[PDB]
This record gives C-alpha cells, structure tokens and sequence, in this order.
C-alpha cells in the first residue's frame, strides 16, 4: 500500500510550467491531490476514479490534472504563481475509505530567480577537549551562502546515512536580515563515541542537497548556473 | 394483508441540478409525502406517526434527512466513476417497505430502478444486481457494498424498523383502512353503439360490475381500470356493445362491501 | 471549517501525559482518523475510530470518539521527544471511496527533553580543509538554559537543538556560533546569553 | 420514453348547472417531468390541484389533477398534456 511523489522539492519561477507526479503500484483505481498550507487543514485539488478521467476537487483553480494510466496521477500548473507555494500530497485508494498518502512535495514559486545560489559546505572536526572531557565526539556541518532555503542536510558514515545522534536546525538563519533576498546559513551536529571518531577507517561526510534551477531554466548572469546539485564535506576519523 | 411502500423518485438532470421526492403508501392510502422543497417529511394522515414516540420519529426522520443529501452526492460521484459510459439525464427510483402477513410474519424489500428499469436490490446483507442488469453496475455495487455502515443500517431498517413501524401504523389507522364508502352509479351511451355504466366514490377497491338483461350476465361487458378520485375513493366504468334498439331492458348491477347486500340496480 | 482542533499548540515536559481534542460538524461522520506528522514529513496514521461510542489504542496513544457529541480526544501517555509533531484530526463522511476527508488544521506538540546529567561547555572545532576557520559549540546544558542571538550582526548564533544518541540512551542540547572575522573567540561567543556559572571553557 | 395516457372523468354524476369535480388522470409516462393543464373552452382553469406524483409496480409514473367545475350544455372541458415523448401536446376532451 505504497505511494511515491516526484520531485520531492521544487524551486520555480512565475509563469513556469510545473508538473508534480504521483505513482502507485497497488492497482488502486482512485487517486487524489491535496495541498497543505499552515493554519489550514489538507485541501482537495483534483482527483481521479481511473485512467483517463479526472475530477475537480474543492480548490481546482490554477491546476490541470492528468491521469494517463492506472499507476500515474499528475498535477500540472501551466502558469505557476507565488500563491501555489505549498506542500502537495498525493493519495491513492481502492473502493474502501482509506487514503494512503505520499511523502509530499514542497514547492516554492519565486518572482525572480536572480538570487538562486548553491551553498558552500564546511565540516568542522571534534574538539580534543570534548573527547577527553565527555568521551564523546561532535562534528559540525555548516552550509552557507544559499538561496532560497530549500535544502536537505543529511549525514553519512561509510556511505550509509545516520540519524541517531544527529540534530539539524529546525530553520536556516538569514545571513543578512536587513536585506530583501538575503542568503541563508544552516548548521548541524553529529555526535559519536570518541572511539568511533578515533577510528581512522570511518569516513564521515556532511551532505547538502540544494534545489535550484533546472538544466532547462534560462541563466543570464556571469556566475555558474545555480542548478539543483549536491554540495558536501567530508573527513576521516583519526587517533 | 397490507403492503407498506416507500416510493423514492430522484432526477439528475446534469452535474449540478438534482431533485428527490417521495411518497409513502400503506395499501392504497397515502401516509407520508416528502417533497424536495421540504426539509421534513409530511404526514398525510393524522395517524401517520403510527405507534412511534416523538423521540423515535425524530430519530427516524433525521436518519432520512441525511440519507437524502448523501444519496444525491453518491449518485453524482458514481456518475463521475462510470463516465463517459453513463451520463445525465438520470432517473433513479427506489421502492422499499414490507408486506405484513397473518399474525407475526413479514417480508421486506428494497428495489432500485435506473432509467425506469429495475436493476438493483438489497438482499440479505448487501446490494446485488438482478437478472438482465448490465454488467457495468458491478462497479457501483462493489462500491456501495464497501460502505459497511450503510449496509448495517439498511439491514436494521428492513429487518426490524419497517415491520415494527407498520405493525403500529395498522393499529393507528384501522379506522381509515377499514372505511366503507358507497359507490354511486350512472348510465350513458356513445356511437360506434356503446353503453357505459359509471361507478364512483367507493372504498375499498374490490367491486363487481356487470351489465345484465334480467338475471343474465352479459358476455361482452368490459370492465375498464380502477381510476382514482381525489378524496381517496375509486372510479371504474364498464362498457357493453349493442345494436341500436336493443338498449330496452338493460340493467347495470353493482355489488360492493359498503352496500351490505343492497346491490345497485340501474335500468335504462 | 467543520473540523476544529484544540489546543492549537502545547508545550510539555518529557514524561508527562497530554490530551488533544477534536470537535466537528461534518455530516455524516463515518469515521475519524488521527494522523501524526513530523515537521517536514508525511502523514502517519495512529488510529481510526469507527463506532458511535468508540475507544482505541496504539502503544502510548489512545483515543475516544463520541458521535453524538461529535467529539474525539487523543491521549499520549508518558510523552517522549519524538512525539514532537503536528497532530491532525480527519473525518470521513462515507464508509467508502465515495467519501470526502475533512482535515483539521492540527495541533502542534513540543516535548521538552529531560537532561539527566548536564555538563555545560563551549568547545572550539576546526574546519577539516581550512585550518584557520572554526566554529564555537555550546553543549550539554540543561533545558532551563536559553540561547540568545549576539549583539554583533557579523556573529551568527543558531538556536538550541537536541540530539539523541539512541544507542547510549543519551540526549544533549547544542547551539553553534561562528563569525566572518577573527578578533572573535569562543570565550566571548555566547556573551549575550545567560549561561550557567560552572560552564567549561577549555584553555 | 413511453407516451402518456390521459383519462378525463367526473367525481359525481354530471348534470347541468350543478357544481362537481373534474379529474384528469395521467399515467404510463417516463421520464417524470410533465406539464398538465385543465381547460375550459380552451382557457386554463386557475385553481387546479395536483396529487403528489407517484409510480406503479411497472415503474411508470402517474398523477391525478382535479378542479371544481360546473357542467353546462355549451362549456367544453379538456385536459392538455405536454411531455418529452410527444412532438405536440395531447388534448383529451371531457365527454360524459
Ligand atoms: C451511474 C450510477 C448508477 C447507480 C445505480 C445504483 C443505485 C443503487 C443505490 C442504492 C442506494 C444508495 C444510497 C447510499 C446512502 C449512503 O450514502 C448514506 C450515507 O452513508 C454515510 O453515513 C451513514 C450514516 O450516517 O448512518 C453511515 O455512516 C455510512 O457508513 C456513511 O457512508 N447512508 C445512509 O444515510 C444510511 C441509511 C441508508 C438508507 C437507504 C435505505 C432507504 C430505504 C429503507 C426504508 C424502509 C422504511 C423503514
Ligand atoms: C437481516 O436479514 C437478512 C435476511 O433477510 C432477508 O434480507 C432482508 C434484507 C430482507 O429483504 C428480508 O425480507 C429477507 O428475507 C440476514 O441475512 C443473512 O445473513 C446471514 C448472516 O448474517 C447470512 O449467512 C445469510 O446469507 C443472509 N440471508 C439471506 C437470505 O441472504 C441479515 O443477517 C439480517 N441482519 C440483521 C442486522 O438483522
Ligand atoms: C432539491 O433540494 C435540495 C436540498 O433541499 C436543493 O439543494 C440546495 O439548493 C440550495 C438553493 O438552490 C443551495 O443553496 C444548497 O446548497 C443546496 N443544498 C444541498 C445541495 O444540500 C436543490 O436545489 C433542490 N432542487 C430543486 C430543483 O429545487
Ligand atoms: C441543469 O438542469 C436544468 C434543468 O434541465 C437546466 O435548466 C440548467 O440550465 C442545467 N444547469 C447547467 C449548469 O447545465
């Protein structure tokens, strides 16, 4: 009873065509699209009772729906506007009453893309004082200079993601609050045992998935095109 | 041996426009009506609440106030499910109730017609298509049957509530159900030639009308259909072929419960 | 707006119970579902109540539904940190796909974690590639401690944040500070915060 | 679609100058949307009551219209019905 959405996060300009996709393998006849905006509960946009059909929901305006097949339900915004900034959930069901929800797709629609900038990423290595005082070792990751704030920071140890012992700022901070389109910073921490950190065969890496332009978006400036990309920083444990 | 009938007629002209109207009969007497414009069900008889308490009735009406709104949206959503297979205008008719028998036994039914064709019934614990019904309904049925709570309630209304209610209706309405009203007869004729014997204002329905020359019931007497009057009595006519000149000595004779054995004899 | 939730947000100490309420006017009310949604994530279903007077449970979660009062509550026994989440009430108006779900706007729960053994310290950490870059890390303070922003707008201070080393059944608060410049040190980093008397500042 | 059957008859034995009630019984039609008029000398009679529409065991619809009327020698009474199933509307005259 599983549902996937792509992409999971999108940055888009005003007037852009944006397509949000949903896929389900359960052979569920019925699919649904919703948006979630704080201070409101989920709201139904379009739904479908089967391939080749769609139906208006409560808030259809500005969205077209496409049901090409049993597996696929697509939300299409022909002329994206800032007001469609939101989190979009897809859902599926058989004849019964349960709807099984996708993981959600975050969308931000900007007036201009002129300020989109990927982050620089730095990894800071545990203090020898901390080690001797607590027998723990704390790494710090720093992501700076990015705009907009659509980033996923994750930690990997020996090529597998770790969640235990991790905490990341609920929200990025603005590097220059006095400014309109200010850039953002975000910090994160991974604490391990001193001996885990002391192990020279443990590769630690901080990873930040930034969401920006697409290879197809137009880019009129002299700097490198701020595409959706991963920037990351990395270190090996030591004795 | 009285049949209690709820007759729901629902029209769906397009996506937005819809109306639902019901009448309820006990035998051939109307007990309720519920017009799309009315938020509540109306009594057409002083005894139409039967032996239900005010609590029991309000609860029963409320059950229905919600069914009416819900049924409507469900049909609309089913049309969305089939399309372009099926489309508006659409007429759905329901016929539901129970027949009461000597003493205790009874039998409940709930029958559905789509576009004036009988196709669906509730039977046992679920909805099912009847024979000759089109296969496409197998989707609506499967969806309707998914609704466990609607099923449980329908079972409760057919199995328990309906006979209980009707048991009580027959008690409250014995007086009207057993009313006796005398018919009144008159004669008239038309060319072709053809005599008519008009019998009107009788209740209940069972009646006997034959033309006769003395003690001789005529072969060709033709009983028409029972036509209703607006005051809940019946109208019927009986015709007979004749060569002009043969009218001499013909009688219309009418037997009926109300007359206690004094048949109406009308000579020409 | 047929599904109202209360309270809109609450703050509890780890270990405490709480009750969340949902009040609706949806008709019909076939069933009621409680979702748990972690910040930036999806909707996890905790329970669904279907009977006129109904009671359910799922670990430390229990719930009630009274269809006459059109009321539901959700009880969390002995709250834990991971219960920090938005809790969403949803009413379904059919027992089938013919229905529509009516979502509440939610209740925001924050759980203050218990800090069993506080050891407040500020450490200095080095960039792995650039030796001359560093951050300052204030850590292992208890939950009475508040992390203020600096007076200097060239100094960056993130807000407090709790990590859980599930393996060692151990939790710690942390905040980070850094600065463009380097007439800046860690001793003078959290100056504009009420930090505990016994705070470790390694030489 | 099935065509409507119209039957016109009086409640009491008709006799000139004597107040009575006239019935128009319309049956055997599908769909249910219909228009019934009762006419005196070609003009619509103003106070016409309608029964609630109903249907029979064959699922076809029926409805009973009635109006108060006085029979005279010269006044003609008719019932006019428009339906989807009919190009033009159908007029059945009262004949005693
Ligand atoms: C192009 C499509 C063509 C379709 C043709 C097939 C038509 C067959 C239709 C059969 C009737 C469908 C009616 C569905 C009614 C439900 O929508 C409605 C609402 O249900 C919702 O609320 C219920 C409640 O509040 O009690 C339950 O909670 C339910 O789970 C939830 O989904 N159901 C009701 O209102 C329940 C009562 C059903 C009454 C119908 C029977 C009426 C006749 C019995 C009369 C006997 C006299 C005593
Ligand atoms: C209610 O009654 C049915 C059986 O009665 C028939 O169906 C009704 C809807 C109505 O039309 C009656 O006049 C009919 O005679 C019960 O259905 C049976 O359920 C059992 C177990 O639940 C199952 O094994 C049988 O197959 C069913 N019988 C038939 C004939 O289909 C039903 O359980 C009753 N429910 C309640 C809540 O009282
Ligand atoms: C039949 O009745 C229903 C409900 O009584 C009517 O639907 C309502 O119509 C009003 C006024 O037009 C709307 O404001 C409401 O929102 C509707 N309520 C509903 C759908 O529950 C319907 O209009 C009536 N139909 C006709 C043809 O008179
Ligand atoms: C729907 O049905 C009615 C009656 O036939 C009609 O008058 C009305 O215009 C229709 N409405 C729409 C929106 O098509």
């Amino acid at each position: 009873a599983a549902v996937t959405q792509s992409p999971r996060n999108k940055v888009a300009v005003t007037g852009g065509k944006v397509t949000l996709s949903c896929n389900q393998t359960n052979n569920h006849n019925n699919m649904y699209w919703y948006r979630q905006d704080t201070g409101h509960g989920l709201r139904l946009i379009h739904y479908s009772y089967g391939a080749g059909s769609t139906e208006k929901g409560d808030i259809p305006d500005g969205y077209k729906a496409s049901r090409p097949s049993q597996e696929n339900f697509s939300l299409i915004l022909e002329l994206a506007t800032p007001s469609q900034t939101s989190v979009y959930f897809c859902a599926s069901g058989d004849e019964g009453y349960t709807q099984y929800f996708g993981p959600g797709t975050r969308l931000l629609v900007l007036e201009d893309l002129r300020n989109v900038t990927p982050p620089k990423v730095s990894l800071f290595e545990p203090s020898k004082a901390e080690i001797s005082h607590t027998q723990k070792a704390t790494l710090v990751c720093l992501a700076t200079g990015f705009y907009p704030d659509h980033v996923e920071l994750s930690w990997w140890v020996n090529g597998k993601e770790v969640h235990s012992g991790v905490c990341t700022d609920p929200q990025p901070l603005k590097e220059q609050p006095a400014l309109n389109d200010s850039r953002y910073s975000l910090s994160s921490r991974l604490r391990v045992s001193a001996t885990f950190w002391q192990n020279p065969r443990n590769h630690f890496r901080c990873q930040v998935q930034f969401y920006g332009l697409s290879e197809n978006d137009e880019w009129t400036q002299d700097r490198a095109k701020p595409v959706t990309q991963i920037v990351s920083a990395e270190a090996w444990g030591r004795a | 041996n009285y049949t209690f009938r709820c007759l729901q007629m629902s029209s769906f002209a397009n996506r937005s426009w819809s109306r639902t109207d019901s009448v309820v009969w006990l035998g051939d007497l109307q007990t309720h009506r519920w017009s799309n414009d009315s938020a509540t069900i109306s009594f057409t008889k002083p005894w139409s609440q039967g032996k239900l308490s005010n609590q029991q009735w309000e609860k029963l009406q409320h059950m229905f106030q919600v069914y009416r709104v819900s049924f409507t949206r469900d049909i609309q959503e089913l049309v969305k499910m089939m399309s372009p297979k099926e489309d508006y205008p659409i007429e759905i008719q329901l016929s539901a109730g129970c027949e009461m028998y000597p003493g205790n036994a009874s039998e409940s039914f709930l029958h559905v017609a789509f576009q004036g064709k009988y196709v669906v019934r509730f039977w046992g614990t679920s909805w099912q298509t009847v024979p000759g019904a089109p296969s496409w309904l197998d989707l609506p049925i499967k969806v309707l049957n998914a609704d466990q709570g609607t099923s449980a309630t329908v079972q409760m209304l057919l199995n328990d509530t309906c006979p209980l209610f009707v048991r009580g209706l027959l008690e409250a309405g014995k007086s009207d159900l057993e009313k006796q009203e005398k018919p009144v007869a008159w004669l008239s004729s038309v060319p072709s030639r053809q005599l008519v014997c008009h019998v009107s204002g009788f209740y209940p329905k069972p009646v006997w009308v034959m033309w006769m020359r003395g003690d001789q019931e005529q072969q060709g007497t033709h009983r028409g259909d029972f036509l209703p009057n607006a005051d809940e009595t019946w109208y019927l006519q009986a015709t007979l072929d004749v060569e002009a000149g043969e009218e001499a000595g013909l009688a219309c004779r009418v037997k009926h419960s109300s007359l206690g054995g004094q048949d109406i004899i009308l000579y020409w | 707006t047929q599904v109202e939730q209360s309270p809109q947000s609450l703050v509890v100490r780890q270990g405490e119970n709480c009750v969340l309420q949902c009040n609706y006017s949806v008709t019909p009310d076939n069933h009621l579902r409680w979702f748990k949604q972690d910040t930036g994530k999806g909707l996890v279903s905790l329970t669904v109540l279907v009977d006129q007077k109904d009671k359910t449970s799922n670990g430390r979660y229990s719930a009630t539904l009274d269809k006459d009062a059109k009321h539901s509550t959700l009880h969390i026994t002995a709250t834990l940190l991971d219960d920090t989440a938005t809790y969403i009430c949803v009413v379904g108006d059919r027992g089938s796909a013919l229905g529509r779900l009516h979502f509440g706007a939610g209740t925001q729960l924050i759980v203050i974690p218990d800090i069993q053994n506080p050891d407040p310290a500020v450490y200095q950490l080095r960039d792995s590639k650039s030796s001359d870059k560093s951050v300052c890390l204030f850590t292992d303070f208890d939950s009475q401690t508040n992390v203020s922003q600096s007076k200097d707008s060239d100094v960056y201070i993130t807000d407090k944040c709790v990590l859980d080393m599930r393996s060692m059944d151990f939790k710690s608060n942390s905040a980070v500070a850094w600065s463009n410049k380097s007439d800046f040190a860690c001793a003078n980093a959290f100056n504009n915060s009420i930090i505990p008397e016994d705070t470790f500042f390694p030489s | 679609q099935k065509t409507p059957q119209i039957q016109v008859y009086s409640r009491h034995p008709p006799e000139n100058g004597k107040p009575n009630i006239l019935n128009c019984y319309v049956t055997q039609f599908h769909p249910p949307h219909i228009e019934i008029q009762m006419l005196k000398n070609g003009k619509k009679i103003p106070k016409v009551e309608m029964s609630d529409m109903s249907f029979s065991k064959d699922w076809s619809f029926y409805i009973l219209a009635h109006t108060e009327f006085t029979p005279t020698e010269t006044d003609t009474y008719a019932c006019r019905v428009k339906h989807a199933s009919m190009a033009e509307p159908k007029t059945v005259y009262w004949d005693r």
